[PDB]
């Protein structure tokens, strides 16, 4: 893995051209998330 | 050292994350060539990852950071999608899980939209789709994403498209 930008310890992605879409992090350090919740799911198709 | 604890349905726990799950859906750029053609999630099961020696190594790390930042850890629930769900849960976060070509660099990705984690599931750019029928959309495969706890800290902000 790379390191976090000097003085910093994630990156956040800003969404700059798509309007709806929500921010995307980096971590670079397996220490800093915890899997905290296992979701098993289906997509579904649209009607 | 990891057990799985089923949650209930009727549990207000289960409840909150199907929430954050369902209504963080959004459309995507490719028309749904990576993550499926979708607007909602048929949601099959919700367990809570309970690993005391990878929950003490994130609380570590957490207040550290925090100590670098006036006392604010900067922590968000996010979430992850990828092929090595399974090793996560029962190894931790490291390495082998960073996303070597990703726009920020080389590490560890999360998503506020579970829809982007989701088109990681089944690899980059959802890879060749599910394992049986090798369909990116496969509406048949059961899928799973990880609904993550996530220390921030002093964040670099890049704006991008
Ligand atoms: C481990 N791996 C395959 C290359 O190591 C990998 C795992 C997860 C992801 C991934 N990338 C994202 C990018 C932006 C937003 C969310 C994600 C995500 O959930 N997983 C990418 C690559
Ligand atoms: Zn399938």
């Amino acid at each position: 893995m790379a390191h976090s930008p000097p003085g910093h310890h994630s990156v956040t992605g800003r969404p700059s051209v798509n309007g709806l879409a929500l921010a995307e992090y980096v971590i670079y350090r397996g220490e800093q998330a915890y899997p905290e919740y296992l979701i098993t799911y289906q997509i579904m198709r649209p009607e | 050292g990891t057990i799985l604890i089923d949650l209930s349905p009727d549990d207000k726990e289960f409840q909150s994350v199907e929430e954050e799950m369902q209504s963080t859906v959004r459309e995507h750029r490719d028309g749904g060539h990576a993550g499926g053609i979708f607007n909602r999630y048929n949601i099959l099961k919700i367990q809570k990852v309970c690993n005391k020696k990878l929950w003490e190594r994130y609380t570590h790390r957490r207040k550290e950071v925090s100590e670098e930042n006036h006392n604010h850890a900067n922590e968000r629930m996010l979430f992850h999608g990828s092929p090595f769900v399974n090793a996560i849960i029962h190894k931790g976060f490291d390495e082998r899980h960073a996303y070597i070509g990703g726009m920020f660099g080389a590490g560890i990705y999360f998503a506020e939209n579970s829809s982007k984690s989701n088109q990681y599931v089944y690899g980059i750019g959802g890879g060749t789709g599910c394992p049986v029928h090798k369909d990116r959309s496969c509406y048949i495969c059961h899928r799973q994403l990880l609904f993550c706890r996530v220390t921030l800290g002093k964040s670099f902000l890049q704006f991008s498209a």
